[PDB]
């Protein structure tokens, strides 16, 4: 069948038995930087199978009033494995990904999600005189979550889905690489992002290449007596990571 | 035999997700484990097993 | 569970949290309590050396 | 005389054996036969199962 | 010769081939290599499965009984041995042969015969070196009933004479059975009525080994003891069986007492 | 073959070549011949370095322990031997193997077993010749706990039976180690916490040799003693070490007591 | 001339202008493990230029009553760089070295040192019923130092040079790879050790491959008014490091 | 049978050896190998030092 896939990177493997293909974002499969597009004149370390391998981010509960979630990358892998120990000793880095969202549910459950990788998602702010504080963009391995209705804070991110926290129609997030996890077909989505930036490598800590967003487009609904907790787990594996410009520990 | 020099690691098993099952089926299932060697497996040097014993001849 | 059939199966079940660790035991066949009375533990306890990959098949 | 290879260890090595008796049950034990055939306790199935395919289609 | 399979390298994969998934709803066990669940590297592997043959497994000598007999009747030892051949007296040699349903093999019987003087009131005791006779009576022959009678003339019976201080005496016994293999488990009965002896003891009928001191009794007297050792050779063993879990009770039965599968653990999760 | 270098003649020299000057500020030791500091003559030299190989150096048998055991328990000797194999009991064989960091070799174990009668109140004592059993239990096997128990059935354990008056019994033990050579100095610890046993005794785990009198005890009783002798063969020894300067203290440690480099002299200038 | 050398490993370089050669220990230059001598059936990470590079251990003062120093390896690089972060995530490792001891002094100073790399140096103990505690063998980057006379402790290492803390004549440490830093010729010593062990790789934490020892064989002496502090600095660079058998952080 | 030269002394001389066992660890010890290589404990230096030249130029 075409419902079965296996992905092996490093020493990790992830398998699915309800799947709809793989979406290669922009039709470019990630690969190492060429010598015609280089700009840094020193040997890049390429750890290979020590950093390219599935990492699992914290699971989030899909409630029936949930409005979505987002994780900014690569700030969600800053604490994961040896990937996160090579962002703290290098001024540069580049790396594709292969985000795999997974969320099984019975055949008596219903609901729909939009899994979408947004390059350069720049978030708004509740106050229009301020730009959001760091803690309100990123949670690390823990997702920051959208709210159904417009929120008012001060340095808080403006979270309303209907704007997607960017001031663009939420239904128009579809030119960006995406798949839908709909609970009557597949139960997994695989999006292989390449490295998308306007410079060949860029500092991992400072700059966030893309932002995954999972937005319920039809609420989770089930007849009571069925399972009342269904989690959404996001795993993501770096692909063709290379880092360059070694220096001391930290990110001060 | 158990020897601290040449410890062989640990097996562990965790819930990746959860067992999700409809209303009208059981909430308890079972996992069983099997064990077999691969085709690269070999042994050396005989010794008698210590799982069997006797005090005197059987008669 | 040692003199019943309950020995050979570990109960996995729907949980309302995430569930912890179903089981875990030190690997070391023929000296681990778990693995030493199987067929890769009563055919290793006639030997004092072993090598190569083994495999566990869950069901 | 039968001349046969010894058990050699990995990275001369011959031995000579002459049978002195008139019965073949007086010969020294075989220990040089390492033949195997695992696939009849290990894969006893009637129809071949290919590893890379799912077992149950 | 026999050698283990090599490990073969593979890179990452992300294909629609699943080696890892299988269904053990069939007798077919998984054939996965460690080259199917992680990348591995090419390892040229020189290990040999040369000590796990059935002619290295079973081909070491093992004790199967001792019989004691005396030159003065120490304490109910008579003056001759007697012992109806079977492999079931011990729990060592027995267990390894009850790990196969059928075995054909050519034994080597080696006897190790030792003696010790008795407690006695005899004084100025000097004995010449003992000579011991070990006679094998195939089933249905005449049986001795005393230290000296006509049966020990060994008119056609195999017999070994051996004098103490020499190397242990040995001989080979060819594959001798009615069957085309020895039977280690018989599920039938002796009779056709399903009556009488049940189990493997029905088919067992391998004759009897007697032994005595050749020498006429000295005043002090001695007690000799003979230890029989069987070493299989030329072994072909058919149909494997799970090895025993339980201690044996009897040498003619498999009766067993219900015993634990495995030793305790504290919990499911233990380091 | 191996032979010493010849001395080659040279006449007087008065050149700008200095063989004699060197700098030992490098690991490079001087390579000067005696043909570089005085004239010499051609000497065709037939000496062989044939007894200074490592398979002539190490390839002579040497005692490594004696164990005593008794047939009546003379004075805390039990009725069986026991001795966990190591080469560290002696200071002879030990020193020559602590002159190399790693050695792989195939031993020959030769046992020399002798007995003597005890002081006892028994009279009219005549014992038949003794038979002794020497069993080798590879590590993790079952261990005997008495003179007669099931462990001495030697169901798969190597074992030698020998009767007094015959030539010393010997056997070969192949190179058996986890490593690719035996380790004579280990700088690590057993644990990963740097706790527990330290030194070479961490890696040592070569099983145990037991022995007993096969014969049932006679009235007078005897005390036997067994001397084990190891002779290396097929020796490849890697990484040399300075030989010991200090007397040993323990057989599991290198602990030593501080000792003089050399014996005294009266003064710098002594005839 | 032959007094000048340069060694470049990684991004580090070390140069000398008074030098006596390089002593390649046992005439084997370090190199990666072959596939005929392998024993571990998984891909080894080989960081290359991220771990092979000169690291500098703490300098020790050479006094006129000093009796020597020793550093056990690789327990002196357990805290250094990314070498030390790949001993804590791997069960195995192997790596040659290129120890470079350096110690300049004027032409009016005099003194002599023996720089010697002792494979498998197993140290004694003051009490003959005890084996020395961990803290008395290793100091990490800080050398443990020999004492002139016999010491009495309990779990203390028996330190007397005349036995070299091993019960062997101290003048006989010369079959081991060595050079002498004599202050009227050279002022540096370079010993390139290969990986010497009886198994192909071994756990870095547990087992110490070799032990450098620096032993004054002629005391430092100078006419007063000259410099009274001359340090000895030891740098060492891993060569052809590879690690294998990745697992969690630590060494518990 | 392997026929090999004896240890002869300087200014027949053959011996015959037959191996009787199936293991090569049962063979009598080598004592005829006199191979050497002193130059790795004696001259371990990276760059060759010629005897006639000064060591330190």
């Amino acid at each position: 069948s075409d419902r079965v896939r296996s992905i092996t990177l490093g020493n990790s493997t992830i398998t699915t038995q309800e799947c709809a293909n793989v979406v290669v974002g922009y039709g470019v499969w990630p690969d190492y930087l060429s010598d015609e597009e280089a700009t840094a004149e020193d040997q890049p370390t390429q750890p290979d199978v020590a950093t390219c391998r599935f990492y699992t981010l914290n699971s989030v509960k899909w409630e029936m009033q949930s409005a979505g979630w987002w994780w900014k990358f690569p700030d969600a892998l800053s604490e994961m494995g040896l990937f996160g120990q090579n962002m703290q000793y290098h001024y540069l880095g580049r790396s594709g990904y292969t985000i795999h969202v997974q969320c099984n549910a019975s055949k008596f459950h219903q609901g729909c999600l939009l899994v979408v990788c947004v390059p350069e998602a720049e978030m708004g702010c509740t106050n229009a005189e301020n730009a959001p504080t760091y803690g309100d963009l990123c949670g690390g391995e823990t997702a920051k979550q959208f709210e159904q209705n417009a929120v008012t804070g001060e340095t808080a991110v403006q979270t309303a889905v209907c704007n997607a926290g960017m001031g663009v129609g939420v239904g128009n997030l579809t030119i960006y690489p995406h798949q839908w996890i709909n609970l009557r077909t597949n139960n997994s989505a695989t999006i292989v992002m390449p490295y998308i930036n306007s410079v060949p490598m860029d500092n991992m800590f400072r700059h966030n290449n893309f932002t995954l967003m999972i937005i319920p487009f039809a609420p989770l609904d089930y007849v009571t007596g069925a399972s009342s907790y269904i989690p959404i787990t996001v795993t993501v594996a770096p692909m063709s990571a290379e880092y360059n410009g070694l220096r001391l520990a930290g990110h001060q | 035999v158990d020897d601290k020099y040449t410890a062989s690691g640990f097996i562990s098993c965790w819930y990746q997700t959860n067992v999700i099952v409809p209303a009208e089926a059981q909430k308890s299932c079972y996992i069983m484990c099997f064990v077999s060697a691969c085709n690269d497996f070999s042994v050396r040097m005989l010794r008698d097993t210590q799982f069997i014993k006797q005090d005197t001849f059987y008669q | 569970n040692l003199k019943t059939m309950e020995a050979y199966r570990v109960q996995v079940r729907s949980t309302d949290e995430m569930g912890g660790q179903i089981f875990g035991f030190p690997l070391q066949p023929g000296a681990s309590s778990v693995l030493q009375r199987t067929l890769l533990g009563e055919i290793l306890n006639y030997y004092t050396h072993w090598s190569g990959s083994l495999k566990l098949t869950f069901v | 005389a039968q001349v046969s290879t010894q058990k050699t260890g990995a990275h001369i090595i011959h031995y000579t054996n002459i049978n002195y008796y008139k019965d073949a049950a007086s010969n020294s034990a075989n220990r040089q036969d390492f033949t195997q055939d695992p696939s009849k306790f290990t894969e006893p199935v009637k129809d071949v199962m290919i590893k890379s395919l799912p077992a149950l289609n | 010769m026999g050698r283990v399979a090599d490990t073969i390298a593979r890179g990452p994969s992300n294909s629609e081939q699943i080696p890892a998934l299988t269904a053990v709803e069939t007798g077919h066990t998984s054939q996965v290599d460690p080259s199917d669940t992680m990348q591995t590297r090419h390892v040229h592997n020189y290990h040999s499965r040369s000590e796990s043959s059935i002619e290295n497994f079973l081909c070491r000598s093992a004790c199967v009984i001792y019989i004691k007999y005396s030159s003065a009747e120490s304490n109910n030892l008579k003056r001759y041995a007697e012992w109806v051949i079977n492999t079931r007296q011990v729990a060592q040699l027995r267990r390894k042969m009850e790990m196969f349903t059928y075995i054909r093999c050519d034994m080597e019987l080696t006897f190790v015969i030792t003696s010790h003087q008795e407690m006695s009131t005899a004084t100025n005791s000097d004995v010449p070196v003992q000579t011991h006779q070990i006679m094998y009576v195939p089933p249905g022959g005449p049986v001795p009933t005393s230290v000296n009678d006509y049966v020990w003339q060994t008119s056609t019976n195999p017999s070994i004479f051996w004098t103490e201080g020499n190397a242990p005496p040995r001989m080979s016994i060819p594959f001798m059975s009615i069957g085309n293999a020895y039977t280690m488990f018989y599920d039938g009965w002796s009779n056709f009525s399903r009556d009488g002896i049940y189990g493997y003891n029905s088919l067992n009928n391998m004759g009897t080994i007697y032994a005595r001191h050749v020498n006429d009794s000295s005043p002090g007297g001695l007690t000799s003891t003979i230890r029989i050792y069987f070493k299989p050779k030329h072994v072909k063993a058919y149909v494997p069986r799970p090895p025993r879990l339980c201690q044996y009770k009897k040498a003619k039965n498999v009766n067993f007492d219900v015993e634990a599968v495995t030793t305790e653990r504290a919990s499911l999760v233990t380091t």
